[PDB]
RNA sequence: UAGCUAGUAGGUGGGGUAACGGCUCACCUAGGCGACGAUCCCUAGCUGGUCUGAGAGGAUGACCAGCCACACUGGAACUGA
RNA sequence: CCCGCAGAAGAAGCACCGGCUAACUCCGUGCCAGCAGCCGCGGUAAUACGGAGGGUGCAAGCGUUAAUCGGAAUUACUGGGCGUAAAGCGCACGCAGGCGGUUUGUUAAGUCAGAUGUGAAAUCCCCGGGCUCAACCUGGGAACUGCAUCUGAUACUGGCAA
């Protein structure tokens, strides 16, 4: 505190983490699908989640959501993934972006469109 | 050498001119020892457009400096002007 | 006329040379204490009169060594 | 030990403000003068006095204002700690201009209103709002 | 660029007449403006902070029909100059020219004294100028040019700039089509219903 | 003339032998233009009884403040337990630049130019004492000409 | 990461360089650096600036301009101001 | 840059609407399908999921993710704390370091004042000038908190002396 005290050992600041750490301060990575497989939340709620495991280029093994309403994924699918947790899904920072590289986006869908990868309906 | 000559410091299709001394070996908007007036090709009327600080340009050539081509046209015409 | 420096003398232990540690005072940047500094010289002494505790006064010359650039002018307060 | 006999001056009057002394005795100085006579002449105090040949002993007459104390807040700031100097153009204003700043000048301790009339700074004292 | 929607749907949000329309026949013969657009429109919820800090911003720009990167620039080149901040930014939006055009007439309202100046039809010193955002320093001549001076429209609309309330600080003729910015305007003689203090508190975070 | 502001309001409970009982604080804060600011606490059963009692607690216990021409007169300090505050004079053109309930009790007090921040706790049922806290302690330029026997040109 | 350093630290003389100098060599002395962080490991082109903030600061070094380093990798000289 | 002609023609999307936070209703599912920045929503009347109508915010752009600083007085020099919320060494002695009562003289290192030499240009700012306006470009300043040097002040801190 005193000013004696700061000279001979300065005040040091908490080296903030990441939450998305194999994204590597790139906005989008390009993975490889391993695995799909559901997964029920944790409490209170309860669902079936559609969430897959993905190999990144830059080396990393990560589960990775997927949004919307069904969709198209296989095992040796390339998608593309960019972050932003599951809440209520313990160990999923990254979601997938549906619509690029082999996700097709939601069927049926005409709001918030542009999130889920659906060319414009013309009406 | 030394020279003065002539630096292309505008917009594009607008040159400016900020005549400098400098020595002759650099680039041409690089480094310079003096800036010693400007000239403007594209400057309107009723205002000025070509300004030459002649105490120092007799000062560089009486030291050895050269003129560039272009700025020996800008001393033939102030030197009509005054 | 010449910017000179006093000091103190630290080490006379190699021959026609001394170290002196010159003191500044010198405020902190972010907090505003003074802070006594050191910084030490080789200096050149002929005839090798210096001694510890000696305070010196010293002259920037021409490099006469691989660390050794300061030669003195006078000495003041030998004793203790 | 006793590091700073000025802060103890506008302690002793900080005390005695809100004990609603009548007049505080302290040991005297050369430096407890120059501060009392700005304390004075700027309006603070009404009165200060120091008597003794051997050891002198100064006492400020307080001053108080329709029930409450006139000097209404004292503070050190350039403490053995940490030393304050300022510019003839960096001198602090305390209240917007309505409190005073007693600085030390090189032609005698003065406010910093008359310090920065002399066209020179110097070492900052205390606040006197 | 342009807010290409229904005018008197604005008015409505807002509560008052933001004079989008030229004014023959009567606003409360037009649209309802006293309630809201929308199925819930007659509700009026009680309104915040946030809520009336944007509805006195919005309503400025509405007025004048101003975007907001536009207008954002407004408010920091109404910081920059000196003295006081919220009264320098309504000089500044009365200093446009499709606004001149409006306190002078030519045209009927402020996007029709837009189109005026958007089709080149208005000289600013004796030289056509395009644009509805030329800045108008004090002494410079603003006129109909002659290409445009035989319209159907223009003095049509002055037998309505009559019956608006002349600005003070203007000059303008009826056949010569010329007008002069003779200052620029005090704010005692601005509108005195918009708040303009809390556009600045909401910019001023 | 007494323009009025209500601030927050909040339920409370109490538990009983049948099980919990609800009641509504409703903080306010009044003021008429100029120098005269107040504020009043009201807590009863339903909420216009509640903010009834706020307002008419405020009417009273108001208090005198020596403005300046719409803004302070100096840089001043308030607390009250939790708040610690900071306000500033200001010129003609920056509006209120406060917060929160330090916002409202700095409408109707008649100042209209401030710089200000609030550190500490932003309670604001403390808040608003901090505030009037630093405002009653606001001094004028003839208070201390009157505090130290002077003129206030002497002063400046 | 608490000890590091033998051309290492200084002295005298020969050579050497456009020039001062352990720059090089012979000889003597036994020093030199370090807790105001030597050595070691990890990272990194530097500034004018840029971004953020009421400020103090914090983060940053893309374009434009100044300086340095390299020219496939590791070395070396030649010619020449 | 300008003059004309024919023609309203060839030219509007994206997010959001439970609270934070500007903006609300019917129908579909029924702890499913889904949402989600935090708190939370969904188990049969969902202003929270999906579609609709309506509305709000920006607009040739609007979202999302990534990264930075701010809010964060949440490393606090400015500008925090330690009886019980995290935080006084179990107690002491003491070297370096930090700090040091009172008078006089002298000194002028810190301190302060003025002048001089440097602080590239660009950029930032101020007042102007030119591209129809703007962005952009340029003229003059101001600035560059610094550093050295010379002369002056001596209140306070340091040095020497009594
Ligand atoms: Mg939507
Ligand atoms: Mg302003
Ligand atoms: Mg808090
Ligand atoms: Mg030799
Ligand atoms: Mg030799
Ligand atoms: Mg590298
Ligand atoms: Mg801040
Ligand atoms: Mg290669
Ligand atoms: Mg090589
Ligand atoms: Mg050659
Ligand atoms: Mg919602
Ligand atoms: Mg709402
Ligand atoms: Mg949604
Ligand atoms: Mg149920
Ligand atoms: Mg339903
Ligand atoms: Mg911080
Ligand atoms: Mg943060
Ligand atoms: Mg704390
Ligand atoms: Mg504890
Ligand atoms: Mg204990
Ligand atoms: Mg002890
Ligand atoms: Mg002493
Ligand atoms: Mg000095
Ligand atoms: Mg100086
Ligand atoms: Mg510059
Ligand atoms: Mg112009
Ligand atoms: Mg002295
Ligand atoms: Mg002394």
């Amino acid at each position: 505190a005193t000013v004696n005290q700061l000279v001979r050992k300065p005040r040091a600041r908490k080296v903030a983490k990441s939450n998305v750490p194999a994204l590597e301060a790139c906005p989008q990575k390009r993975g490889v699908c391993t695995r799909v497989y559901t997964t029920t939340p944790k409490k209170p709620n309860s669902a079936l989640r559609k969430v897959c495991r993905v190999r990144l280029t830059n080396g990393f093994e990560v589960t990775s959501y997927i949004g919307g309403e069904g969709h198209n994924l296989q095992e040796h699918s390339v998608i593309l993934i960019r972050g932003g947790r599951v809440k209520d899904l313990p160990g999923v920072r990254y979601h997938t972006v549906r619509g690029a590289l082999d996700c097709s986006g939601v069927k049926d869908r005409k709001q918030a469109r542009s999130k889920y990868g659906v060319k414009r309906p013309k009406a | 050498m030394v020279t003065i000559r002539l630096a292309r410091h505008g917009a594009k299709k607008r040159p400016f001119y900020q005549v400098v001394v400098a020595d002759s070996r650099n680039a041409r908007n690089g480094r310079f020892i003096e800036r010693v007036g400007f000239f403007n090709p594209i400057a309107s009327e009723k205002e000025e457009g070509t300004r030459l600080d002649l105490d120092r340009i007799a000062h560089w050539v009486g030291q050895g400096a050269t003129i560039s081509d272009r700025v020996a046209a800008l001393i033939k015409e102030v030197n009509k002007a005054a | 006329k010449i910017r000179t420096l006093q000091g103190r003398v630290v080490s006379d232990k190699m021959e026609k040379s001394i170290v002196v540690a010159i003191e500044r005072f010198v405020k902190h940047p972010i907090y505003g204490k003074f802070i006594k500094r050191t910084t030490k010289l080789h200096v050149h002494d002929e005839n090798n009169e210096c001694g510890i505790g000696d305070v010196v006064e010293i002259r920037e010359c021409r490099p006469l060594s691989k660390t050794k650039s300061w030669t003195l002018v006078r000495v003041v307060e030998k004793a203790v | 030990s006793m590091q700073d006999p000025i802060a103890d001056m506008l302690t002793r009057i900080r005390n005695g403000q809100a004990a609603n002394k009548a007049a505080v005795t302290m040991p005297s100085s050369k430096l407890k003068v120059a501060i009392a006579n700005v304390l004075k002449e700027e309006g603070f105090i009404e009165d200060f006095k120091v008597e003794g040949d051997t050891k002198p002993e100064l006492e400020l007459t307080l001053k108080y204002f329709q029930g409450k104390a006139v000097v209404e807040s004292i503070q050190r700031v350039s403490r053995p700690g940490l030393r304050i100097y300022k510019r003839k153009d960096e001198l602090p204003k305390v209240m917007a201009g309505l409190g005073i700043a007693v600085v030390s000048t090189s032609k005698g301790v003065m406010t910093d209103r008359a310090a920065r009339q002399a066209g020179l700074g110097g070492e900052i004292i205390c606040y006197v709002a | 660029a342009r807010y290409l929607g229904p005018k008197l749907k604005l008015s409505r949000r807002e509560g008052t007449d933001l004079f989008l329309k030229s004014g023959v026949r009567a606003i409360d013969t037009k649209c309802k403006i006293e309630q809201a657009p929308g199925q819930h429109g007659a509700r009026k919820p009680r309104l915040s902070d946030y809520g009336v800090q944007l509805r006195e911003k919005q309503k400025v720009r509405r007025i004048y029909g101003v975007l907001e990167r536009q207008f954002r620039n407004y408010y920091k080149e109404a910081a920059r100059l000196k003295g006081n901040t919220g009264e320098n930014l309504l000089a500044l939006l009365e200093g446009r020219l499709d606004n001149v055009v409006y306190r002078m007439g030519f045209g009927a309202t402020r996007a029709e004294a837009r189109q005026l100046v958007s089709h080149k039809a208005i000289m600013v010193n004796g030289r056509v100028v395009n644009i509805a955002s030329y800045q108008v320093s004090p002494n410079d001549v603003v006129s109909i040019r002659e290409k445009a001076k035989k319209q159907s429209r223009v003095k049509a609309a002055l037998e309505l700039a009559e019956q608006r309330e002349k600005p003070t600080w203007l000059e303008v003729d009826a056949g010569k089509m010329e007008g002069t910015f003779k200052r620029k305007p005090e704010r005692s003689d601005l509108s005195a219903d918009i708040n303009e203090h809390l556009i600045v508190e909401l910019y001023s975070k | 003339e007494l323009q009025e502001k209500l601030i927050a309001v909040n339920r409370v409970s109490k538990t009983v032998k049948g099980g919990r009982i609800f009641s509504f604080t409703a903080l306010t804060v009044v003021g008429d233009g100029n120098g005269r600011v107040g504020f009043g606490y009201g807590k009863a059963r339903e909420v216009p009884a509640a903010i009834q009692k706020a307002m008419e607690k405020a009417r009273r216990n108001m208090i005198n403040v020596a403005l300046n021409n719409g803004t302070l007169q100096h840089p001043v300090k308030g607390v009250h337990t939790g708040s610690r505050v900071f306000m500033q004079p200001a010129s003609e053109g920056t509006g209120i630049i406060a917060g929160g309930a330090m916002r409202a009790v700095l409408e109707v007090a008649g100042v209209h130019n401030v710089l200000a921040k609030a550190y500490g706790s932003t309670n604001p049922i403390n808040v608003v004492r901090a505030t009037i806290d630093g405002l009653e302690n606001m001094n004028s330029p003839e208070m201390v000409a009157a505090k130290r026997g002077k003129s206030v040109e002497e002063i400046l």
